[PDB]
DNA sequence: ATCTTTCCTATTGCTTTAAAGGCAGAGGACTGTATTGATCAGTCCAAACTTCTTTCTGCATGTACATGGAAAACTGGCCAAGGCAAACACGTCCGGAATGATGGTATTTAAGAACAAACATTCCCTGGTATCAGCAAGTACAGTGCCCTGCTGACAGAGCAGGAGACACAA
DNA sequence: TTGTGTCTCCTGCTCTGTCAGCAGGGCACTGTACTTGCTGATACCAGGGAATGTTTGTTCTTAAATACCATCATTCCGGACGTGTTTGCCTTGGCCAGTTTTCCATGTACATGCAGAAAGAAGTTTGGACTGATCAATACAGTCCTCTGCCTTTAAAGCAATAGGAAAGAT
């Protein structure tokens, strides 16, 4: 029969090819597009540098590894492997957010 | 007499019997305020000065201000705050 | 050929003292049994599996564990000292008073 | 010209990618929403106050140095930007 | 011969000082230079925070039936309002105590 | 029968109690006793006002009772009502220190 | 003149009271330790740039607005004694 | 008058390499006060330097422990969170293309099962 | 023409070379080493302007600056960066 | 326009043999390469820093100075005499087994 | 479900001390005039942003099988809630002092202001070696079929002692 | 000649040999994926020449800061005493942890579709540079009145005691 890993082994895997990279994980174009779309409530024909969307896109990056961090601290607290939306909440509060 | 030692204990009174003429305030709320409005001036001020910095300017004027008190002021805390610094502004130019 | 006038304990017993080493493995101990009695070629689980019961509810048997990882894969099975001689001679199929250690 | 949907560009994997990077093992069906949620609240403060730096100078387009000094400005310092 | 001299507070038809606060500007070395509507924009600015915080304030000492304000009021009125918590998230009040909270789980059946 | 009211009743009435008032629930003297005692170590023979002291106090109150409340609602994530120092520990991590 | 171990000075009472004021029901018995540890940790933090702020002044009396610097530059700001 | 004696850097005359003179001009430009002390830019380029040393070699001993030779953002990174005083120092601080510490708790960590046969429920 | 654009690059590559005479920099590192040194600066330099006006200092001296380092280093990186700063003047002041 | 039929090494190899001096700095080079292929007009700061990898990495070119002092910036750049025929018979786009001078 | 016990909450009197009001004064804030250079207003470059098009995948979505992690349920025991009694150590005042933070004046030395010189720092060419992308091998570990080692309940059938028949001793 | 002990053969309980079958623990083999080597490409680190503007050097000057001395304020320490709080003990009950069971939703794998990324180009907006100018801030001098400190006053809130009502616990 044909291979089928148990789960488990490719989410760690993923964990620690993901750790060890460094290359942004969102698409560039899509969350330029929701920057824009946002951009429009605040004001109307609006312009920007491409190196300020990479750095908008950096930090929302590395704002949610933390947020995910201290939901997964937050999970294993609880006895439990599965991030739920408590967990986040939860964070969040503690957090002051 | 000790050397003078200035608070904004009267303007703060005066703003309470604006509101609520018939209410007093404590020494130790007094003392709250006063720390509230040096810590609101000391953040206000630090914003325009960076704004200027940031603009290469070398005066800060009520657009800094009001750029500091948006930037600051959280909701509709801030546009309330805004027009009441417009307002005033006005006024004082009329002279 | 029927089934050998013969116990697996006495089997088990036999198989142990022809060893050089006085001990033998369970792989060891089914390739003799197979190469000394054409009958247990076949129906290989089930005397396979008796013989497994036996070595491990006999207290006669004794197992020794493989240091330096040898070829590994199957602990060596020993004759406890106290035993003596309780099969030989003429009660292959039915020893008397079985050996307990306590 | 006008975008309406783009809170979906967040995709499912990304998501799965973000947790992976801070360790996440296993992950629950409504944490997406709950992700898009709380991106989109940091978005928008975000480049509320970039916005404000922006107008603030009187310049139509808006620069990484201002997304420098508002991200300092809620206590997340950047470099690699010039700041 | 000089004319009645008028307070910049009073010309701009605040309370707060339009003087102290353009002479703590100066002082401060926030910038080589300070502009003149700088001074009323920011006192206005606070006047309203101010009078803001003491209607909730006094809203509160009603509530306890009290008519002096205290540190609790000021807790109380914050903490209540959202916008001002929010300005206010990180800072301690003395005296202040916490809002009543017990979470419902902890209730008993 | 002696009346005793069951457990978590009185619980209930103290928090109530101490989330109505105001009052400082350290004792002043033993507080100032170990103030003093952690200030020396960086320098001898330092003098400290009162009310130097008093504020200490009162920033070390507000601090315990945040993370007391913090803790309690890790324990509550846990599906627990009493804390434990794994949830103060959960509790420290998250807010960053 | 000299003190010793004035850390045992927080009672396990004044614990349960912290611990009530913050809401919480029942208490466990470890709890009393860790919390004096903890409260440990940060009393020194805040004295070391007490402590700092007063020697730059070249006084020898710690005031009580050397302990709102320092507390404000941990991002605890206290209202009430700024004056 | 006397002849100009011929001029020597200060950051030569302090042994620093950083820029005094730049260093006292930022300050007596950025307003932080009336009046910029001689000694101070000396002191403040000396701590500079000092620090910036002391990332450095740690982004060096970094890359060399990933056999680089350029330091690049991911070294820097590495070097200020596996230090305990840097990442004190620069705790919410964030770095471009810079990535995490490699670290799964050991409750995620398989379960390491004497008995291991095929999965069932 | 376009305006002048300085930085701290050679003085970094200087340090670099220093500890590590073989080991490079990307220009990416190269900025993000400008960025910490211009963070660092800022940190100490609103510190000491802080303890002046705490202290009604008109002039920021080599004292105030070790206070900085003082407060804003932990541990061992402010002893350190202390006694390089103390030689540093001591060496300035000598000649 | 797409990119010419010729590697970097080719158009290079051009500009300096149709030199007077058999000799070119950048400035020159970059002005030959735009004047006679105008896909080279845009991309300039990629092409020009391609053009100066090649000029760098190949040993086949090898620089010479200015001796009275000329414009001042910019050293001369002069083909290998030992590099002989390598460009030419067809293998415009690439040169099997580059030269090396170690 | 109704009675007992407890606690919280509220009401009323006394007081006390904390906040409101009156008066003096002073130093910092208002008025007036001149300098200025920091700011505002207009025009142009170009470069950098925005917009549109074509291809190629790498990514995201959709679907299906399934296992183990989330959830629930029950037991128990031991951890901690609740209450009583005793001891002491916190808390309050009363005073001594002594330590040191702050005020007043001199002076000195340190840095601000101005201008000349310059050379260190910046911008534009230049060689060459360290880093990124694609294809291909070795290394590493996951998963699982299979087997060895334990235990447990029960059935099937040889062993050897007990009892009956045959034979020889004893009376 | 007749009854019974002893030897021998059949019988029958004992005990061992065998079976089926579930649990832990461990090994070898296949398979999948990660890392490294080779090659190619490239981009940026360092030497060489020209430029400009920022730093050093020198002098004057004036005031910020240091030093010395004086003054009182406010914090440390001790003594005595009140009694509220903490410590220790005891009881016991119910909440956390362990164990078991259920089941469904996340994981994993594969198939299909699609739009993000990148090259290339065109269109276009305005950020910034430069020159002219002009006006709002700073500087300086006079003076006058707004805010701080002391002293007096009175009433809002805290302390003490009592009483009413809410609610927990229990049969």
């Amino acid at each position: 029969k044909p291979h089928r890993y148990r789960p488990g082994t490719v989410a760690l895997r993923e964990i620690r090819r993901y750790q060890k990279s460094t290359e942004l994980l969102i698409r560039k174009l899509p969350f330029q597009r929701l920057v824009r779309e946002i951009a429009q409530d605040f004001k109307t024909d609006l312009r920007f540098q491409s190196s300020a969307v990479m750095a908008l896109q950096e930090a929302c990056e590395a704002y949610l590894v933390g947020l995910f961090e201290d939901t997964n601290l937050c999970a294993i607290h609880a006895k439990r492997v599965t991030i739920m939306p408590k967990d986040i909440q939860l964070a969040r509060r503690i957090r002051g957010e | 007499k000790r050397s003078r030692k200035e608070s904004y204990s009267i303007y703060v009174y005066k703003v309470l019997k604006q509101v609520h003429p018939d209410t007093g305030i404590s020494s130790k709320a007094m003392g709250i305020m006063n720390s509230f409005v040096n810590d609101i001036f000391e953040r206000i001020a630090g914003e325009a000065s960076r704004l200027a910095h940031y603009n290469k300017r070398s005066t800060i004027t009520s657009r800094e201000i009001q750029t500091a008190v948006r930037l600051l002021l959280p909701g509709e805390l801030a546009k309330h705050a805004v027009s009441e610094g417009t307002k005033a502004v006005t006024k004082y130019t009329s002279a | 050929h029927a089934k050998p006038p013969y116990s697996y304990i006495s089997l088990i017993t036999m198989a142990i003292q022809q060893a050089p080493s006085k001990m033998l493995t369970l792989s060891e101990i089914y390739q003799w049994i197979m190469d000394l009695f054409p009958y247990y070629r076949q129906n290989q689980q089930r005397w396979q599996n008796s013989i497994r019961h036996s070595l491990s509810f006999n207290d006669c048997f004794v197992k020794v564990a493989r240091s330096p990882d040898k070829p590994g894969k199957g602990s060596y099975w020993t004759l406890h000292p106290d035993s003596g001689n309780m099969f030989e001679n003429g009660c292959y199929l039915r020893r008397q008073k079985r050996f307990k250690c306590e | 010209k006008v975008l309406r949907d783009n809170i979906q560009g967040i995709t499912k994997p990304a998501i799965r990618r973000l947790a992976r990077r801070g360790g996440v093992k296993r992950i629950s069906g409504l944490i997406y929403e709950e992700t898009r949620g709380v991106l989109k609240v940091f978005l928008e403060n975000v480049i509320r106050d970039a916005v404000t730096y922006t107008e603030h100078a009187k310049r139509k387009t808006v620069t990484a140095m201002d997304v420098v000094y508002a991200l300092k400005r809620q206590g997340r310092t950047l470099y690699g930007f010039g700041g | 011969a000089r004319a009645k001299a008028k307070t910049r507070s009073s010309r701009a038809g605040l309370q707060f000082p339009v003087g102290r606060v353009h002479r703590l500007l100066r002082k401060g070395n926030y910038s080589e230079r300070v502009g003149a509507g700088a001074p009323v924009y920011l006192a206005a600015v606070l006047e309203y925070l101010t009078a803001e915080i003491l209607e909730l304030a006094g809203n509160a000492a009603r509530d306890n039936k009290k008519t002096r304000i205290i540190p609790r009021h000021l807790q109380l009125a914050i903490r209540n309002d959202e916008e001002l918590n929010k300005l206010l998230g990180r800072v301690t009040i003395a005296q202040g105590g916490v809002l009543p909270n017990i979470q419902a789980v902890l209730l008993p059946k």
